[PDB]
């Protein structure tokens, strides 16, 4: 269970990020229109 | 074991298939493409050779008036002699308003017998289309494998419905996707802005 | 930023104060600040 | 099973690469635009006032 742990936190960590980025692009598209 | 399912969920998470997609789910609102794919009997090659002609060529099949313009999205290599060219056409109106011709009334035009024959002379073996009321037409009935209750809610959630419809977005490469478009988009904005700028310089001069 | 309005304005106003034969419109003298504020007040 | 972790971490990480890839890709081009249209609009006001 050393490893699985690593999976989730990496997962949630990147997820929290991906979320923010998508958003960026949304806001950029935003600005485009 | 409880252990194996967590593994499965995680594997599920990181994937394009969409079982609670890594909680990658994000919807981006795309304003409401006209894309037609053409297969040429020609090398990829016969194509990048003469790309001018080739859309002109397409241009005059269309009738070859000014309010009409042919555009090329990618050209890919399928085989040793063989090529896929994807194109869309924009149409200008009496007041100087532009939009893309829809894929289907473009496809309808090209399937014509004469036009098909003419296209065939060009080397085109085959063609395919990707696809007021029409919005209503696509937005409902759901997309790509996106869940129907979520897809609904992006519709209610939509901040700006004419300028926009809900378009399914798929994990990272999709954002990559969007960005590629954004850039695509960026260059054309910049340019048109330049065109206004040139006309203004001419008037001031 | 790239602006060209007040460059029109100044332009105008420049182009204003210099001449010409126009039977009437002679160039005007420009005041500013101390005399102008009072001039505005009057 | 430990064929196994060789692949899954591999497909997961392959994916982080794309995440990096998007990360590499980021905007100034975009920021540029509003400034310009804000600027062009102004020159148009010029020409118009002219």
């Amino acid at each position: 269970e050393s490893l699985i742990n690593k999976w989730s936190l990496e997962l949630e960590d990147q997820e929290r990020h991906f979320l923010q980025q998508a958003t960026q692009v949304n806001a950029w598209d935003r600005t485009l229109i | 074991t409880l252990l194996g399912d967590e593994r499965d969920a995680i594997l599920a998470k990181w994937n394009q298939l969409q079982a609670f997609w890594g909680t990658g789910k994000g919807y981006f609102n795309n304003n409401i493409d006209g894309l037609v794919v053409l297969v040429f009997n020609k090398k990829e090659t016969e194509i990048r050779s003469q790309q001018q002609q080739l859309v002109e060529s397409l241009h005059k099949v269309l009738g070859g008036n000014q309010t009409l313009t042919v555009n090329v999205e990618g050209t890919k290599t399928l085989p040793d002699d063989q090529t896929e060219v994807v194109i869309y056409v924009v149409e200008r109106s009496p007041n100087g308003t532009s939009r893309r011709v829809p894929a289907t009334t473009l496809y309808a035009h090209f399937e014509q017998a004469n036009i098909k024959t003419q296209l065939q002379q060009l080397g085109v073996t085959l063609s395919m289309t990707r696809t007021p009321a029409q919005i209503k037409q696509l937005l409902q009935n759901p997309p790509a494998g996106v869940d129907p209750i979520i897809w609904e809610q992006a519709k209610v959630d939509n901040p700006d419905s004419e300028k926009l419809i809900p378009v399914p977005m798929v994990g990272f490469k999709e954002l990559l996707r969007r960005l590629k478009v954004q850039d695509q988009m960026t260059k054309q904005h910049q340019t048109r802005l330049d065109i206004i700028s040139e006309d203004i310089s001419e008037l001031q001069k | 930023m790239d602006t060209e309005g007040f460059g029109e304005l100044l332009q105008q106003a420049e182009q204003l104060a210099a001449e010409t034969e126009g039977i009437s419109e002679l160039p005007h003298v420009e005041r500013n600040l101390q005399e102008i504020q009072q001039a505005g007040e009057r | 099973i430990c064929q196994d972790v060789e692949n899954l971490q591999k497909f997961v990480k392959e994916q982080k690469q794309v995440q990096e890839e998007i990360s590499r890709m980021s905007s100034k081009a975009m920021l540029k635009v509003q400034e310009d249209i804000k600027a062009l609009k102004q020159l148009l006001s010029l020409a118009a006032n002219g």
